[PDB]
RNA sequence: AAAAAUGAUUAA
RNA sequence: UUAAUUGCGAUAACGAACGAGACCUUAACCUACUAAAUAGUGGUGCUAGCAUUUGCUGGUUAUCCACUUCUUAGAGGGACUAUCGGUUUCAAGCCGAUGGAAGUUUGAGGCAAUAACAGGUCUGUGAUGCCCUUAGACGUUCUGGGCCGCACGCGCGCUACACUGACGGAGCCAGCGAGUCUAACCUUGGCCGAGAGGUCUUGGUAAUCUUGUGAAACUCCGUCGUGCUGGGGAUAGAGCAUUGUAAUUAUUGCUCUUCAACGAGGAAUUCCUAGUAAGCGCAAGUCAUCAGCUUGCGUUGAUUACGUCCCUGCCCUUUGUACACAC
């Protein structure tokens, strides 16, 4: 509270690569702009969600299967900053379809 | 209360919205205007709006018990 | 690697539990010819009978054959854990038995007759000759059942 | 620091990373000596880079190999490819490269997979069959 | 087969028409020049266009070509 | 000669393999020299392999399998009849054992015995089905060297497999005796008598 | 067919007589030439190698390869 | 058995109903001017040696 | 001169340690031996009725030495195998949990393994010592 | 130049 | 000539469009970039455990430094048949070799035109016209039963007929996933039990834990010994548990016992050209319980052929037709 570091961590998850990468780049830019030393955006392996279904609504015809996929892209950045700036960064740099989580790491 | 908020904003270039065109044609059909007239009016509106191409398919029973499909097109239309 | 040399004392086809137990076959797999004793039961009976497991059923002597028979008759009195047995907690008297050569078929007849006499579904299925464990009868078991 | 290089060898899905630094002739796989690589019918497949170039120039060098993924055969091939690529890599970095060229010629004149990972890859299964090409049995009438 | 379709053929021919002096016998610099003497939505198509352009150049060098 | 001291103790019997390439570190490809002409450039005994198991691509071209070593081609032909599909380790071990047995029965190079069997078992004349009528006939044709070596390998492995089926004798031993008999020609070996039947039928339909 | 699984004196003198001069010594050849079962063949083969009158070439399970001594 | 050897110098084409036979033009090794056309079962390249039981026929199914 | 149990072959090392344990009398057989079939996947009891427990103990001690810590469930999965299910296809079935637990406790009483505050059983002081001794004599047999 | 027959009514 | 109405071209056509291609996803290459206790390696720097003139390991970013080869994912590069040699209406192209990670459109898919079929679905739909029914209902619930019923015929399959094997010990290796706090999901570890399972706890809303899913085939050492045998495990009897209100018509799992056909299968017939066939298991879907099914995944990994129009068919052109419900 008295201008001390909180050991913060931010997680970015989205189905949109471009929007998510824009958010991550913006947060990085505000990081070294306010002169922050940090662990850069670590990219988790992309999660592919699959559902395989018979195309036919009935059960007639050649048995043709069809696989739909969602792609979940996640990144995390470990930051250390005072309250007046962690709030400032959190209230900006948000896009639709990109979910942001902020946690206080104590390890 | 207050964590859900709901705005409404105008659709620009509404002639390029397939959902809006399909709804408008549907209501024209409910009002009873001719199927060929309504389809071609939709196609002309879409093309006048600046679309590269338009395509309207009307399937079902038309004036007869046996069902058929009428097809209206203008401009260019890719498929694959 | 003991190349033991034997005289004409090899016991050929012999009789245990009213059955013909032939030589030239290890004692464990030779006792399996007796009804009601399989590979696991025979191996347990043999190791509790303290007999070597490479005796071809022919160089077994009289007293150890008798000991094997006695252990087969009375598994419980030689520390066999009673979940290893053929008949545990029977309908008649509730003590753990083990049916042997001539009595497996007799007891099977008796229990099937019990089911028939009480007119239970599995018993009447046995009487009709159909399958009793809920198998489908549309396509399988046709030629003989 | 000690002069070292790190390389890898890749079969279908097995990868073997090899550390190659100056030593006394120490060749180990998963902390165990190269002489104990299993299966022993294919243990010579791992021996091949030794037996071709020669153990003479393995005196100054030692290799430590860690291999994961794949199966037994695939791991063996990953180990042999990683050993050869580590040898050529250390000779490139800390030795004159005419010797590297004899190593390259010796390995490639015998088998292409001493330096180059096999490009064969699994073909995904398609519906309507147990495999990538094979289909379910068809019936008429 | 490796028959090049009309899009590659016509784009290469147009490049020959417009930038014959600038273009060179080798694929590497022809491909690099294509980045700015043309706008292609895909690197694969750009490589195909440059490959046919340099093929036509290597044929033009040893005698003319019709069309 | 002159073993070199090493931090990892590497045995002398594999130190000696550093001299020249030896199949299973016991037999050499030197002095083989397939004698029946018309089969050279097709029976690969030139490039020496330490073991009959490599993951070589010999199926993406037409004639590329001619460069695969003939020992490995026989080993590949051992993996057959479904239950043995794959299991190239078992096939290689069988080949090693059968070569040991071959050298035991004959003080002679097992690779030479194998190539002699293949040469003596390659069918030189076969027939092809022709004629569209109800009773199709057979027309006699010649055989290419590649098909000759392919059919020789197939016949040898099939005869070994069938003689191994349902008997005490081991697949390695029956492959050994089949190769021994075919390396000389005795009409008691499966591949030799099958080739004789094919050639006699080709004569009949000449 | 039958094979003797017990070794009596006659079958032992015969095996000690004619196992030498065998070009190839293994379980299969022992069973085929002498009416001995596979297990008896295996133990007899081990006894013979123990006493050193046959020398092995390759020692492998399910495939034992032996030849004449010296 | 007077088995002869011939060297293929030209591949002519593919014959047979199923196309399983190949027509080749082969000279002889002892005499390099005794060329005959033959029908072969398996795959054939150029410069291959065939062993012929019989050495006088002419292969049919031309053109 | 220095060596651990990584420079000796697994099978003959396990035979050596099992024979050692057998000769010595510190390791205790549980008593339900002579009855159990050591896996639901199996169908016959071990063919070595007098030494299978000692062999399993040597195998477990070596496996624990190789790893950081290993527990009963992992031993069960390791020693379990495919089970024939009649006219149904095979599937992996775990080994005897009671047997793995008793053999681990017996190794604890003899002192080869210990509590392992990560949660399993790891290699101990005298266990590492005498296991290395057995490796040493197995090399200089 | 082997053999190869048949296919109910109405229903644009 | 091309896989291609792909092009070279010819030309009463010219100039266009859709489809093909292009495109997108995925799979391979990158010691190039950007970096990472949610991935690793080294320095063992830190203590260290075990053997010893140095090796294997433990706890290793809140004990610590580095550094991205391997792992991950962003931006990119890379192949365009490059070069060379041949052949061609020498044009489109094609065939060899050399380089290269990659030269059948590099592999595999996704997407995919016009016209149509009385093709299937009214039992997916609060999509639906018409007809019927609507209070003793064809509406809706509840109990029980059936859908599984067996003289029989057929189609997908599973397990086998054994020694290239079964059994026992030991060795000991993947990849794709999924997972609970609106309630009991994946479960480590300890203890008990032959087993199946039970109990006490822990971690995991997950590159963090289950999990290195230590899978199976496989490998090595032993028992067997050509005998329907220790191959095969159908049928059946007894008991012990789990899911569920509910297990009988046996849910499934486990233990003992019984131990049938089957010794390679007539006519006939299916699938497939390289990491492919085949063997082998694993995860997911359905799921309280139930895989012999499917969708994917990896492990082991052949033989044969790079062809033809003989059979079965497909495309274009020409030709005949008494066919157009179209042989
Ligand atoms: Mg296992
Ligand atoms: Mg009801
Ligand atoms: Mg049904
Ligand atoms: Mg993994
Ligand atoms: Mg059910
Ligand atoms: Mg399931
Ligand atoms: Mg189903």
């Amino acid at each position: 509270q008295q201008q001390q570091i909180i050991k913060i961590r931010i997680t970015l998850t989205s189905t949109k690569v471009k929007q998510l990468e824009n958010v991550s780049s913006n947060i990085v830019k505000n990081a070294e702009q306010h002169n922050l030393v940090k662990k850069g955006p670590v990219r988790l392996p992309t999660k592919v969600l699959k559902i395989s279904t018979r195309k036919t609504p009935n059960g007639e015809g050649s048995k043709t299967w069809e696989t739909y996929e969602m792609r979940i892209h996640k990144r995390y950045i470990d930051l250390e900053a005072p309250v007046q700036i962690v709030k400032r960064i959190t209230q900006i740099t948000i896009e639709p379809g990109v979910d942001v989580e902020v946690v206080v790491a104590s390890n | 209360p207050g964590t859900i908020v709901l705005y409404a904003e105008r659709v620009q270039d509404r002639g390029l919205s397939a959902v809006a065109q399909a709804e408008s044609m549907k209501f024209k059909l409910l009002n009873g205007l001719a199927i060929r007239r309504a389809a071609y009016g939709v196609v002309r509106y879409v093309m006048e709006s600046g679309a590269k191409g338009c395509e309207v398919v009307v399937s079902g029973k038309l004036r007869a018990a046996r069902a058929k499909a009428m097809k209206f097109a203008d401009g260019f239309l890719i498929h694959s | 690697s003991l190349v033991v040399q034997e005289q004409g004392s090899f016991q050929h086809i012999l009789r245990l539990l009213n059955t013909n137990v032939d030589g030239n076959i290890k004692i464990v797999y030779a006792l399996t010819t007796i009804k009601g004793v399989g590979r696991r039961y025979s191996n347990l009976v043999c190791k509790k009978a303290d007999v070597d497991l490479h005796k071809r059923a022919g160089e077994l002597t009289q007293e150890e054959l008798e000991r094997i028979v006695q252990i087969m008759q009375n598994p419980t009195h030689y520390k066999i854990p009673a979940w290893f047995l053929n008949r545990q907690n029977d309908i008649t008297d509730g003590k753990d038995y083990h049916t042997l050569a001539n009595n497996v078929e007799s007891k099977l007849r008796d229990d099937l007759e019990r089911l028939k006499k009480i007119r239970a579904h599995r018993g009447i299925r046995h009487f009709w000759g159909l399958r009793v464990r809920g198998q489908h009868t549309k396509t399988t078991g046709r030629r003989r059942a | 620091a000690v002069p070292s290089v790190q390389t890898f060898g890749k079969k279908k899905s097995a990868t073997a990373v090899a550390h190659v630094k100056a030593g006394k002739g120490l060749i180990k796989v998963n902390g165990s000596p190269i002489t104990l690589v299993e299966p022993e019918i294919l243990r010579f497949k791992v021996y091949e880079p030794l037996l071709l170039v020669g153990l003479d120039k393995f005196s100054n060098i030692d290799i430590r190999v860690r291999v994961t993924g794949g199966g037994h055969v695939s791991q063996v091939y990953a180990i042999r490819q990683a050993i050869a690529k580590g040898l050529v890599a250390y000779h490139q970095k800390y030795v004159d490269e005419q010797s590297k060229n004899e190593l390259k010629k010796a390995f490639t004149s015998y088998d292409r997979t001493l330096l180059i990972a096999d490009s064969r890859r699994p073909e995904p299964k398609k519906f309507g069959g147990k495999g990538a090409r094979s289909r379910f049995q068809k019936s008429y009438r | 087969g490796r028959v090049r379709t009309k899009t590659v053929k016509r784009a290469s021919k147009a490049l020959i028409e417009r930038y014959y002096p600038k273009l060179t016998l080798d694929f590497q610099t022809n491909k690099r020049l294509c980045d700015e003497i043309a706008t292609i939505q895909s690197k694969r198509l750009r490589n195909k266009i440059a490959g046919y352009t340099t093929h036509l150049m290597k044929r033009i060098q040893k005698g003319p070509v019709r069309g | 000669f002159t073993p070199v001291v090493l931090a990892t103790p590497i045995p002398e019997e594999v130190q000696q393999a550093q001299t020249e390439i030896k199949l299973f570190n016991k037999w050499s490809f030197e002095e083989v020299e397939v004698k029946d002409a018309s089969l050279v450039d097709y029976v690969q005994v030139r490039q020496p392999i330490f073991v009959a198991h490599t993951a070589g691509r010999y199926a993406n071209k037409r004639f590329r399998k001619a460069q695969c070593p003939i020992i490995e081609r026989l080993t590949n032909s051992l993996m057959m009849n479904g239950r043995n599909n794959g299991k190239k380790l078992k096939a290689v071990r069988i080949i090693k054992h059968t070569l040991d047995i071959i050298n035991v029965l004959t003080d002679q190079n097992p690779i030479q015995v194998v190539v002699d069997a293949i040469t003596n078992t390659g069918p030189r004349e076969d027939t092809t089905r022709v004629g569209g009528g109800g009773a199709a006939r057979r027309q006699a044709v010649d055989v290419s060297p590649l098909r000759r070596v392919n059919q020789a390998i197939a016949l040898l492995t099939i005869g070994a497999r069938e003689a191994a089926f349902r008997n005490i004798k081991t697949i390695a031993e029956t492959l050994a005796e089949e190769l021994i008999n075919a390396a000389k020609g005795s009409s008691t070996s499966y591949a030799i008598k099958k080739k004789d039947e094919l050639e006699r039928v080709a004569k009949s339909n000449r | 067919a039958q094979h003797a699984v017990i070794l009596d004196q006659e079958k032992y003198d015969r095996i000690l007589k004619e196992v030498p001069t065998y070009r190839y010594v293994s379980v299969s050849v022992l069973v085929d030439r002498l009416k001995i079962g596979g297990s008896l063949a295996r133990i007899a083969l081990r006894h013979l190698e123990k006493e050193g009158i046959i020398k092995p070439i390759s020692k492998h399970s399910k495939q034992a390869i032996y030849t004449r001594a010296t | 058995t007077p088995v002869t050897l011939a060297k293929v110098i030209k591949v002519l084409g593919r014959t047979g109903s199923r196309g399983g036979v190949t027509q080749v033009r082969v000279e002889f090794l002892e005499d390099t001017s005794r060329t005959i056309v033959r029908n072969v079962k398996g795959p054939v390249r150029e410069n291959d040696i065939l062993v012929l039981m019989e050495s006088e026929r002419e292969a049919r199914r031309l053109r | 001169p220095g060596v651990s149990v990584r420079d000796v072959a697994a099978q003959d090392f396990i035979n050596a340690y099992a024979s050692f344990l057998q000769r010595q009398g510190k390791l205790e057989v549980p008593g339900y031996v002579d009855i159990v079939k050591t896996s639901s996947g199996n169908e016959m009891p071990p063919q070595d009725a007098e030494g299978w427990f000692y062999k399993r103990a040597a195998s477990v001690a070596r496996h624990i030495y190789m790893r950081k810590q290993v527990g009963v469930g992992k031993l069960n999965k390791l020693y379990g195998g495919a089970k024939s299910r009649g006219v149904r296809p095979y599937k992996h079935i775990d080994a005897s949990g009671s047997i793995n637990r008793k053999v681990l406790q017996a190794l604890e009483k003899i002192g080869i393994v210990e509590i392992s505050p990560k949660g399993g059983r790891r290699i101990s002081e005298n266990g590492q010592r005498d296991l290395d001794r057995i490796a040493a004599q197995t090399l200089e047999e």
